[PDB]
């Protein structure tokens, strides 16, 4: 009778769930096919 | 002043005016220019 009796699996594979805090929710995501990105800034400013 | 009842009553006192000038200096900045629209920006 032991082979006429078979355990029943899970529905679905299940994982450890991890967090998704990735600061990409705050930094600045650009679409950018590109093979790069350039940004341009002022370190300085001008006078008066 | 807080006059009497018998007294003189003459010439209490009058402000001194002054006058504070605001010479209305200016503020120049020249830089030189040489998507970007550096001209605007």
């Amino acid at each position: 009778g032991g082979y006429l009796v078979d355990p029943q699996t899970s529905e679905t594979i299940r994982g450890v769930l991890r967090s998704t805090a990735s600061l990409r929710q705050i930094a600045s995501v650009v679409n950018v096919e590109a093979t790069s990105f350039d940004v341009l800034v002022d370190k300085t400013d001008m006078g008066s | 002043g807080w006059a009497s009842e018998t007294a003189a009553l003459s010439e209490t006192a009058t402000p001194q005016i002054d006058r504070i000038t605001i010479p209305l200096h200016e503020l120049a900045a020249m830089p030189k220019a040489s998507a970007f629209d550096i001209e605007t920006w």
